């Protein structure tokens, strides 16, 4: 009844913040690579290293987004307004 | 003279600003996990991942971003403080 | 190369705005539901039709929305950020 | 009574003005984003810009006459 745009509130809410997470990686992305006004050899080694592994598990982290934007997120609120437009 | 004393004011505000996206991303990601969690009974089996997996899966991978970005940080404070 | 994390946040900027469209249409029917009790007949009728309609271009709007955000939204910057970290270790 | 209802239209205009903002703020973002569009489903982004306009006028418009018609019926139940 009332419960229904009250789900799609939230659930478009959560995708939101969903996205705002996406974001968020990429900018940090953005002032880490700005960092390397910097390193050198074994730090450099180090920054890499630990560069490659941030974008690894970033990869990661928007494959988990996708899962909930299907489930709870931006999708899934989508589909139950759509749902709810046809009955 | 030293150049890593050169540019240390702006290294030291760089430090500053990545650690900023360190507290900004471990924040996100505890919200999602809250929301997520409020969200549960609207949760199905549709990738086959239950609410509970994605949950642990969540927070497992958000401790393991915010470290690797962490550890970035700190390569840089390294210089700064190498001085 | 540095274009990538721009776009990246470019899109999922553009992901969550999306989002907020779809929670503002919700959060807009929710207060027009809460607002129909006190109309009779003609005038709610009036309601009841113009209630349908909105109920029916949301409906519109988020298949709209549903087609952004794989081209230029959420989706879009997934799909890049996940392809940037495949070629990256590759 | 007319205090409850006046107040329940005031809380329908603020959605009125807040459909319309983010929609346009929605069209320009798309525009601004032109060059990353390709036709996924097969959707060009100049159809798109159009439909999505076209699309955001009809749900505010929707959405207005709901307030109106509250609001104008409201104005006859304080008379009576």
């Amino acid at each position: 009844d009332a419960h229904i745009p009250q789900l799609i509130a939230s659930e478009a809410n959560f995708g939101a913040k969903a996205a705002l997470m996406r974001s968020t990686i990429a900018q940090a992305e953005q002032a880490a690579m700005s960092s390397q006004a910097f390193h050198m050899g074994e730090a450099s080694a180090a920054f890499q290293a630990a560069h490659a592994r941030f974008v690894e598990v970033s990869a990661k982290v928007n494959a988990l987004l996708d899962i909930a934007q299907l489930n709870i997120g931006d999708a899934a609120s989508s589909y139950v307004a759509q749902d709810a437009a046809a009955a | 003279m030293s150049q890593i004393m050169y540019n240390y004011p702006a290294m030291l505000a760089h430090a500053a600003e990545m650690n900023t996206y360190s507290g900004a991303l471990h924040a996100v990601g505890a919200d999602i996990a809250a929301e997520q969690h409020a969200l549960a009974s609207a949760w199905q089996g549709d990738t086959g991942m239950t609410y509970q997996a994605w949950q642990a899966q969540w927070n497992q991978a958000m401790e393991e971003l915010v470290r690797a970005y962490r550890a970035m940080a700190t390569t840089h404070e390294q210089n700064t403080m190498a001085m």
